This record gives structure tokens, sequence and C-alpha cells, in this order.
């Protein structure tokens, strides 16, 4: 979609741009924990292979 | 004292013998013998062991005054996870018929309470009671995928409490069970996630996700991911 009146477009504007970040912050946080539950697993796979 | 095999034999069979008696079962609800006795059963594997614990299991599960203390025996059984226990002892073949009969009446007794606790009842009492310690209704799918609507009771009341929990609990075991009850409400009902942005829980789960504790940081990531989602 896309606004009809400059106000809605910055409404908008703001709106995505505050979800783009949480989005980024959330996709960090996720990638580190894979990263860390990966490494948890790797220290010990060959044992439980 | 963890003594040996034919002492623990017979220990468990005074228990179960002590357990026909409703009034000892009542009784001996003090002592919580149920926590040891799963633990000797995991950690044994003797068929005498294995059949006594079960027959006892089945004399507490029965012989019960009171329904109060069955469900209270059942709940005992389920957060020291006799039940996956149970379900592999009946994956397991055995050969008298009195274990598998024992084993199927107390699959079948667990499966009744946990029906009992997942009851949406046991939710809204223990939102209000504040008990958020991980009981079976905060995990069961079949619960919140069919009664997550119900948190919108009361005018949002159920989601106000989880929000106020969130915010002002600061206990890692009641912060993360407050976190985990949101994801859970936010994937069994997408159109809960607007009243949860309006309500601010977003915001308090975002900052949650970064917590002292990493049991209540797992949790606020889940319910992060579950909110982000969708658009």
């Amino acid at each position: 979609p896309c606004p009809e009146t400059p106000q809605e477009r910055k409404e908008m504007a703001s709106g995505v741009n505050t979800r783009i970040d949480d989005l980024q912050m959330v996709l960090n946080q996720t990638e580190d924990h894979r990263q860390r539950v990966l490494q948890a697993a790797a220290k010990n796979i060959r044992v439980w292979f | 004292n963890k003594c040996g095999f034919q002492l623990q034999y017979q220990m468990i069979f005074s228990i179960w013998l002590l357990a026909f008696s409703p009034q000892m079962c009542e009784h001996l609800r003090r002592y919580n013998i149920i926590p040891v006795l799963s633990d000797i059963l995991q950690e044994s594997v003797k068929e005498k062991v294995t059949r006594i614990i079960l027959a006892a299991f089945r004399n507490f599960l029965e012989k019960s005054t009171e329904r109060e203390t069955r469900q209270e025996y059942a709940l005992a059984m389920i957060q020291c996870k006799v039940l996956k226990q149970l379900e592999n002892l009946e994956q397991q073949k055995y050969d008298d018929e009195d274990i598998s009969e024992d084993i199927k009446f107390l699959l079948e007794k667990l499966g009744e309470s946990v029906q009992d606790l997942s009851s949406f009842d046991e939710y809204s009492s223990e939102l209000k009671s504040g008990r958020l310690e991980w009981s079976p209704v905060h995990k069961s799918e079949k619960f919140w995928r069919e009664n997550a609507v119900r948190l919108n009771e009361k005018n949002y009341e159920l989601l106000k409490i989880l929000t106020k929990l969130l915010e002002v609990s600061d206990d890692p075991q009641v912060l993360a069970v407050a976190a985990h009850d949101v994801g859970e409400y936010v994937r069994h009902y997408p159109r809960g996630k607007r009243v949860f942005e309006q309500l601010g829980g977003k915001q308090l789960v975002m900052n949650h996700m970064h917590h002292e504790d990493q049991q209540v940081r797992y949790n606020a990531l889940l319910a992060v991911q579950k909110l982000m989602v969708h658009n």
C-alpha cells in the first residue's frame, strides 16, 4: 500500500521505520541465540554421536 | 540412603501396602514420596522394582479419599515427569498382565488430570493468584489453541494482568512464564497482536529480551519472534 495524504505518509513511514529497527534487533538476537545453541551442540556432538 | 536392590524392593512393597488404606495415603502426602519413588523408578531397571512402583502409583491414584488429594498426587507425578516414563514403559513390552494394566491405568489417570489442569479455569485462577510456575496449562497445546480467545475476557483483563506481571515482576520464573504465555496467546490468536501492541506488551517483551536471567531471556526471545512473525 501507499499513503493518500502527507500526514498518512509521515505516520506510516515512521511506523515502518520503527518496525524495521525492531525487526533488525529481533533478527540479531535470534541469530545470536542460534549461534549460542549451535556452539553448545558442537561442543559435545561427537560424544553424543 | 540408596540401599541395595533387595532393600529397595522391600521398601517399595512396604509403601505399596501402606498405600492400600485411604487414610494412610492421605496422611503420607506430607512426606512427598512420589518424587523419590519416581527418581528410583527412572534410575533402576529391575522388573520387580518397576512393578512395585507402578502398583504403588495405582494404589495412590485409586484409593485416594478425595478428588482434591487425587489431583494433588497427579500434579505431583506430572511435575516429576512420570508421564514420559509411563509412556516409555508402555512402549516397552512385559509379560505379566498386571504391569500392563497398572501402566494403562496410571497413564489414563495422568492424562485425565492433565486435561483437568489444562482447563481454562485453572489458567484464570493461576493468573489471578500469580501462579506462573510452568504448570501443564502453560504449555498445553490444546489449551492455548482452543482458549486463547478467552484471554480477552473481562475487557482484556487477562491480558492486562499479563502485562502488569511482565512489567512489575522481578522473579525470573514468573517473568519467563508471563513471556511464554504472551507468546502462546499471540501464536494461537493473530488478532490479538493489535491488542498486545496497544497494551504495550511489545515494548515490555523487547526490554525483557535483554534481561539478566537467561531463562527469562529465552522465553522473551521466543515471544518476540512469535509477535513479530507477521505484520
